[PDB]
RNA sequence: UUGACAUUGUGAAGAGACAUAGAGGGUGUAGAAUAAGUGGGAGCUUCGGCGCCAGUGAAAUACCACUACCUUUAUAGUUUC
């Protein structure tokens, strides 16, 4: 078996071979468009444990996201309010850049459905990811019961409702005592304990 | 860990005939199999060393394990990781450059 | 393992060409500081003799100058004082007591130098002379830590078979490691360059 | 003003319970250390936007400070604190004022 | 606006020291004798020769080693300029 070797090689990033490959590929990917098609998964291991089965319908896209904080709008810096809220430069945009990549390729290939995604590369200006989209109307995926749950219409834009891999992190959804503000969802657990419940026979 | 029978003290608890059941098969998740050892050794000898590992095998031969732990904790997260990483670099220097 | 090399054993017996008693020498390696109170300051009992010649200048007193005429090397007194301060050097190590501690200020310029006297470390002024003489003529080791990092001692003779010398290098490993102070490093068995007197060095 | 550098006063020590000698020093504020609770909380609240949060003082008028003397016993070397009134020129030294000698003008 | 880190690589200079050997260097008294210290130790080589002893000094040697001390990089990769 030889995905274990790719797995462990990809775990050794700043070694001399992988930083050579990382430099050639950050050059090559920077010379193409912002969102373009990956003909073949550049990491068959990491694509393969996220649900890629190489047959007709699975598509990889490769996507550049601009990298850094979020300079707020509201022009010439004036927020018009309390000096609590007077920041511009240092505000940090709660969704990860991996989520922005998934959402943008979700809009551009709107017939397809995002499945997960994975990192590939970064310089200072850009992060490059690959998204592992599925074409749900294709007959190879409308059959084959391990992957036909994507065909159901509740998974339209899993990427935009935080339902993907990096979404459920960015929503803070895990079990624990460290996720009490967002465990079943942040606003449902807000609203269920700002709701005054009144009975008929008031206790 | 026989509980003493009273409400407080050294072993706090009720006397209960115990069972010590069959083990779950995890509690053994991290233990590396023969295939994992061969693969990780092979990729370690292909891949070489990352540059902070080169600067740590610098400091172990030159300045010593105290300053190596002081850099490796700074270069990584936790101090318990700076233990095992400097242990790895001790094994790397000792098993190779001696003979 | 200590079995592949010689280290006390039969393997290094024909390497040296001198057919005289050539003793094996073990060197410990542990980085210590420059101080004098740290390190392994102890000389234990060596169970097999080192097979050396040593004569004792027993300058004893009333209660202890009688047990030297049975099992000892030389019988001396405190009256013979004009020899051990000027001329004579025919000795290897002495043996004294606690009953006469005012004669010790006189034999210092000649015998403290080449290790023929006692200062603070070796069990030379031991009072008992009826049982400790079955331990000093069977010649012991020499645990003496130097300035930066070395510990040169002697275990036994290379011509001695590997049957007497099987629990001697093991009992000596438990002395420089367990009387060890906390100014010693990890893997105190770090480097053991063992050479006897003439042949090559056999290390672990 | 002036005080003696020694003072035989009461000494609670569980072994003294009596007037012993005490050496007398003058009190210092102390090094304003981090990692105490209020400085940690203050340094968290000051983080980010908002500006100055906890109120900062401008209005002082008391020209002096009350002076605290640190008494130390000499047997059990425990420490007691003691206080004075407000005073401008404080010294713990000697040179007791004389019996009215020749003033030299 | 100014600094640090990242994007950020490859050659050629000047010093700090490590894989990797070895030539030599290291002169306050005394002591055949330049013993920077230690361990074994009365002998080795066909012989010669030195050595044990003797004497000396804080240190006794012929013979094999460790730490070291100042050079020497000719062999390999890292440092701040």
């Amino acid at each position: 078996g030889a995905y274990k070797y790719l797995e462990e090689l990809q775990r050794k990033k700043q070694s001399d071979v992988l930083r050579f490959l990382q430099r050639v590929r950050v050059w090559e990917y920077r010379q193409k468009n912002v969102i373009h098609r990956a003909a073949r998964p550049t990491r068959p291991d990491k694509a393969r444990r996220l649900g890629y089965k190489a047959k007709q319908g699975f598509v990889i896209y490769r996507v550049r996201v601009r990298r850094g904080n979020r300079k707020r709008p509201v022009p010439k810096g004036a927020t018009y309010g309390k000096p609590t809220n007077q920041g511009v430069n240092e505000l940090k945009y709660q969704r990860s850049l991996r989520a922005t990549a998934e959402e943008r390729v979700g809009r551009r290939a709107a017939n397809l459905r995002v499945l997960n995604s994975y990192w590939v590369n970064q310089d200072s200006t850009y992060k490059y990811f690959e998204v592992i989209l599925v074409d749900p109307q294709h007959k190879a995926i409308r059959r084959d019961a391990r992957y036909n749950w994507i065909c159901d219409p509740v998974h339209k834009h899993r990427e935009a409702r935080g339902l993907t891999a990096t979404g459920k992190k960015s929503r803070g959804i895990n079990k624990g005592h460290k996720f009490n503000n967002t465990k079943a969802g942040r606003r449902k657990t807000w609203k269920r304990q700002n709701t005054l419940s009144l009975w008929r026979y008031r206790k | 860990t026989v509980k003493t029978g009273i409400a407080i003290g050294l072993n706090k608890g009720k006397k209960v005939t115990s069972m010590t059941p069959a083990p779950k098969i995890s509690y053994k998740k991290g233990a590396a199999s023969n295939r994992t050892k061969f693969v990780r050794s092979l990729v370690r000898e292909i891949a070489g060393l990352s540059p902070y590992e080169r600067r740590l095998i610098d400091l172990i031969r030159n300045s010593g394990e105290k300053r190596a732990r002081k850099v490796a904790k700074k270069r990584l997260g936790s101090f318990t990781r700076a233990k095992a990483k400097v242990e790895e670099m001790n094994n790397i220097i000792a098993a190779s450059r001696r003979h | 393992v200590k079995e592949l090399l010689k280290y006390s054993n039969e393997t290094k017996k024909r390497n040296f060409l001198e057919t005289v008693e050539l003793q094996v020498g073990l060197k410990n390696y542990d980085p210590q500081r420059d101080k004098r109170f740290s390190g392994s300051l102890k000389l234990p009992n060596c169970p097999r003799p080192n097979m050396s010649i040593c004569i004792f200048g027993d300058a004893f007193d009333v209660d202890r100058a009688k047990s030297c005429g049975v099992d000892a090397m030389s019988v001396d007194d405190l009256k013979k004082l004009n020899k051990n301060k000027k001329l004579i050097k025919k000795l290897s190590k002495k043996y004294n007591a606690f009953i006469a501690s005012e004669v010790l200020i006189k034999q210092v310029p000649r015998l403290l130098g080449p290790q023929l006297s006692k200062a603070g470390k070796f069990p030379t002024p031991v009072s008992h002379n009826d049982d400790l003489y079955g331990k000093v003529t069977d010649v012991r080791s020499t645990i003496k830590f130097q300035l930066k990092k070395v510990l040169c001692l002697a275990v036994a003779v290379g011509n001695v078979e590997m049957e007497e010398d099987v629990l001697v290098n093991q009992i000596l490993m438990s002395v420089n490691f367990f009387v060890s102070l906390l100014k010693k490093n990890w893997q105190n068995v770090g480097s053991l360059v063992v050479k006897s007197s003439m042949g090559p060095a056999f290390r672990l | 003003v002036n005080v003696p550098k020694t003072r035989k006063t009461y000494c609670k020590g569980k072994t003294c319970r009596k007037h012993t000698q005490h050496k007398v020093t003058q009190y210092k504020a102390g090094k304003a250390s981090l990692f105490a609770q209020g400085k940690r909380r203050y340094d968290r609240k000051q983080s980010g936007f908002g500006g100055q949060t906890k109120p900062v003082f401008h209005k002082k008028a008391k020209t002096t400070k009350k002076v605290v003397l640190r008494l130390e016993c000499v047997k059990c070397k425990t420490r007691a604190q003691l206080t004075l009134k407000r005073c401008k020129h404080f010294e713990l030294g000697g040179e007791k004022k004389q019996k009215g000698q020749a003033l030299q003008f």
